[PDB]
């Protein structure tokens, strides 16, 4: 399964490299025509980066699940970009992790995607 | 001389941070804390003393960050848009420091407050902790600074924003996670919301400078960053030993300190140095408050 | 080390200014300026050029005040409450500077904006004007400053806040007093509301320091204050000659400059040096706007 | 006629010394039992200093008129402490002046109080 991701300050990018899975950073033109998992970071007040939103508008047919990187300092808004995507497109939340993730975050993710 | 031009980006980040700063604007008058008296009288003497002592420590750290940290770093930046962001962050450090007095006014008489601040002024561990951070700032009190001096000041600042606050933030969050002093906890959560983005921003700027350093200077600042991390950790362990021994929370706070030290390293683009452990679940509950939802731009 | 304690007054003024700062808080998104296009196209070429040139000059002055003036003065203050007020004033200088770009975005294409800022960067009169003020600030880039150096920096700051802005503020107020570019005029009026209290505050602080100086140093700074006043006036007359000759407003702006120079002197506790003349009545009408009523604390 | 005044940063005080009239600075205890003119400065958003308000609460029976010092930078709120006092106690506005006043402000004031 393909991993599509976006990163602004490198945390998600560094998490991607832990996975040893095929992965591509999204841009506005990108068209995925295979099943994929999205990993996004979380912007202010628990929101989704606009580039992720625009990407999903064209690619949501192949979306199988979503993980979000965030910071638990944001309380109930921790990783809530996954909540918004999960309800908008009715796909499971794979996981939520902080910044670049712990090694437990990595194994949880891989085990979660094998579940899907 | 250059004037700041916001119709031409100087970097990819400053506008996003400028707007988030203002969306998060708040002042202490938005949170009445008087209802906390009902739970405050239910704490033991030793619990009340630890709460007042950590608030005094936080006040000192915010005082130095608004009055030395932000101004001395921002004066030497050539990026006029990033300079603007730091000036606003510096103002919010003063809102934070003032908000602690708003809390004290409800929980203590004025003679008790003076004692706390005299204790803070003369405490040798706080003097050394604050002294170590601000020595990196005071090196910038000259017309010309090197990129190595500026990088190390930003490292010191990230370590304060993302790491040194948290031995003090721990206890208000721990109590609020148990339904105790929840109004004051709402203020601490607004402060944390600000410091979270402060640490990210300064870490971005530090990473940009790191890339301009020579190979030799990169190795030098990497070594000094690790030494500074561990020097501050040694001080934090003595500090937590002094504050939290009476109330049996030392090992819990130490875990929380290492957890945030790892976040501070990652803000700088560096790998964690402490083992991964789960955040204390009661502290996690104290981080869940509805007031953190407030966006100045919506209403 | 001392932490700031707002439950014990360090002076009689800082709390009053802190609260007024926040009650006056605003950001450029509160004022849409797009409707100004209808009157902007009715101005002649020479009027549009003067308007863009004065805004660029104001942007430069606010850039230096937020990025050098406020930080360098506040780092050397021992009064922690006054230091707090200056940090917030410094943040608002950056809100001001950014608000000018909000105006430019509506009135000019991006290539026109770059030309204005290149003109500002390389204009020799602005370079000398800004250079004179900031030389007093840059003297403070060292660990130890004398009270005489700090006094003169505050004088330079008052002269900027209360005096040097106003050869630029004149024209937006003059047009708005005639029903032209009234949205942009509302922003200029919010800026002026802030600078008015900025000048008063720094003048209070300067008067406190003046009283600590020796009799010899008081005579020295009094002489240098008068020389600096008149040196800046000579520059302002060349500046107004260059900006306003094409649109026949030179004598009107010069009168307005002397009028505000007198207010700057009084902020320092000094007697006026220019003859009393009535404020231009059209400028006075441009100062009448309802948006200046907005108190952040009411809604 | 007595002049009662209040000042925070000295501007009204310095205006007082131009008048060569008997004048006293108000405090919370002060009781005037002679006709007087009040001169006050203006606080944020066109308001009256609280000490002036408290003083008038006990002394408004002898108040014959009010002048306000202010700054025309405040637009329609210039010297509006006089407006509030004038309507609350139905006494004329003697005058409004900026900071320490001009020599025309002085002669206008003296000529205005002779009118009262
Ligand atoms: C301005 C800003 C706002 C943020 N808001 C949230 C938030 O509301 N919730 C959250 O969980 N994390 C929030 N974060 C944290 C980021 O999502 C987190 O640092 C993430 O690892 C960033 O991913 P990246 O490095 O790949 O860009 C915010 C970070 C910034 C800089
Ligand atoms: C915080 C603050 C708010 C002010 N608000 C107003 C105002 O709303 N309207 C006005 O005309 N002047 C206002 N002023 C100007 C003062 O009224 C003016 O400087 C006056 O001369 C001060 O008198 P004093 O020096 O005797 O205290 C304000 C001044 C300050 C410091
Ligand atoms: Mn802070
Ligand atoms: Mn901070
Ligand atoms: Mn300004
Ligand atoms: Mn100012």
């Amino acid at each position: 399964m393909l991993v599509a991701y976006d990163s602004m300050t490198g945390n998600v990018k560094r998490f991607i490299h832990k996975l040893n899975m095929p992965a591509v950073q999204i841009d506005e033109d990108l068209v995925i025509d295979e099943d994929f998992i999205l990993i996004t970071y979380t912007t202010g007040f628990g929101n989704v980066p606009e580039r992720v939103l625009d990407f999903l508008e064209r690619n949501n047919e192949k979306l199988k699940g979503v993980s979000a990187s965030g910071n638990r300092n944001w309380g109930d808004m921790f990783g809530a970009s996954a909540d918004k995507i999960s309800t908008k497109y009715e796909v499971p939340i794979v996981s939520k992790f902080e910044l670049s993730g712990t090694n437990n975050d990595v194994e949880y993710f891989k085990e979660r995607v094998r579940e899907i | 001389m250059r004037a700041v031009n916001w119709n031409k980006k100087e970097d990819d980040f400053s506008l996003m941070f400028w707007k988030q700063n203002i969306a998060q604007f708040w002042t202490e008058e938005e949170i009445a804390v008087s209802s906390d008296k009902n739970t405050w009288v239910q704490l033991s003497k030793e619990e009340q003393i630890a709460y007042k002592r950590v608030l005094g420590g936080l006040t000192l750290l915010d005082t130095k960050q608004g009055g030395e940290g932000m101004p001395l770093v921002l004066v030497h930046l050539e990026n006029l848009q990033a300079k603007s962001v730091l000036a606003f962050m510096g103002a919010m450090e003063e809102v934070h420091a003032k908000s602690y007095s708003h809390i004290f006014t409800t929980l203590a008489t004025e003679e008790e407050i003076d004692d706390i601040f005299d204790w803070v002024d003369n405490h040798p561990l706080l003097e050394k902790k604050a002294g170590i951070i601000t020595s990196y700032y005071r090196r910038l009190l000259k017309p010309e600074v090197t990129k190595k001096e500026l990088y190390m000041a930003m490292v010191a600042s990230v370590f304060l924003e993302s790491y040194l606050f948290y031995s003090g933030f721990f206890y208000p969050l721990y109590l609020a996670g148990q339904g105790k002093l929840t109004a004051s906890g709402e203020i601490i959560n607004l402060i944390i919301r600000d410091e979270s983005i402060h640490g990210v921003f300064v870490g971005i700027l530090a990473q940009q400078i790191f890339a301009e350093l020579s190979a030799e200077e990169q190795q030098e600042v990497q070594k000094e960053t690790q030494e500074l991390l561990m020097e501050l950790y040694e001080i934090e362990m003595a500090y937590t030993e002094e504050i939290y021994t009476s109330i049996g929370l030392v090992e819990d706070v130490n875990r929380f300190v290492r957890y945030n030290a790892n976040k501070g390293l990652m803000n700088l683009g560096l790998e964690p140095k402490f083992e991964e452990e789960e955040i204390n679940p009661i502290v996690l509950n104290g981080l869940r408050t509805d007031t953190k939802n407030h966006d100045f731009f919506s209403v």
